[PDB]
């Protein structure tokens, strides 16, 4: 948590969306909360991504 | 269960990878392909917390997170006539996982980019000879090159002795250094 963390410019005239990267922690799953566990789509989402061959960490 | 209610990204991304090769015979267009596609915040998190971190990875594989409409590869027209600000890691004691996320996030939070776009997206390559950072902008205007490397680097946290070097794609000399 230095001082970039909570760094983001301001008065965008192009984009709509900013978030300092405290902003995106502070909404990362908390401990012990189902909020994201329980959310459909994100369910589907993890279930989409490949199996774990897939990524070849054996090889090393 | 209920939808959370979601934050969205100022554009979509897509993740790819990288595979190693495990024949002599696999070519590169067989090795990369594209992963999964997001545009809200928390869907970011559910993909981050369910691929390997980048410690996990094997040697000569390649995380990219790009706007969803520029392949990772200096050929397309996003990149051409671009190139990246790239961070090598001489060793292995820097936390690659927490210097990767905190690229991500700054990516997709638009907050190091130039109001009027210039980044296409992060690759992290994992090497031999040493972790590589590298981010990639759609053209070679100086200024703005300068403002979102300096930027990379605050949020890379390195000292004056840490450096990036800017690389057009059209190649192998850097033609900025910080
Ligand atoms: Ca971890």
């Amino acid at each position: 948590t230095d001082p970039i963390t909570n760094y983001k410019p301001m008065d965008l005239q192009y984009k709509t969306y900013a978030y300092s990267m405290n902003e995106l922690y502070h909404l990362k799953p908390s401990l012990a909360s189902a909020s994201y566990e329980e959310d459909p789509l994100i369910s589907e989402l993890v279930r989409s991504l490949p199996k774990r061959k897939f990524w070849r960490l054996r090889m090393g | 269960g209920p939808h959370m209610v979601k934050h969205p990204l100022n554009t979509a991304w897509t993740l790819w990878y990288t595979k190693p090769a495990v024949d002599k015979s696999e070519s590169w267009s067989d090795l990369l392909r594209p992963v999964t596609s997001f545009q809200t915040v928390e869907e970011f998190w559910a993909i981050i917390q369910n691929i390997p971190e980048p410690h996990e990875l094997p040697l000569k594989s390649d995380y990219h997170v790009f706007r969803n409409d520029v392949r990772p590869e200096w050929e397309d027209e996003a990149n051409a006539k671009g190139g990246k600000w790239s961070f090598q890691l001489r060793g292995k004691g820097a936390d690659i996982d927490e210097l990767w996320l905190r690229t991500l996030l700054a990516v997709i939070g638009e907050t190091i980019d130039e109001d009027d776009s210039q980044i296409n997206g992060v690759v992290l390559s994992i090497r031999k000879g040493g972790n590589k950072f590298a981010l990639w902008t759609a053209s070679e205007d100086k200024e703005p090159l300068l403002r979102i490397g300096g930027k990379f680097k605050q949020v890379l946290a390195l000292t004056d002795d840490g450096h990036l070097e800017f690389f057009p794609h059209s190649s192998p000399q850097p033609s900025i250094t910080l």
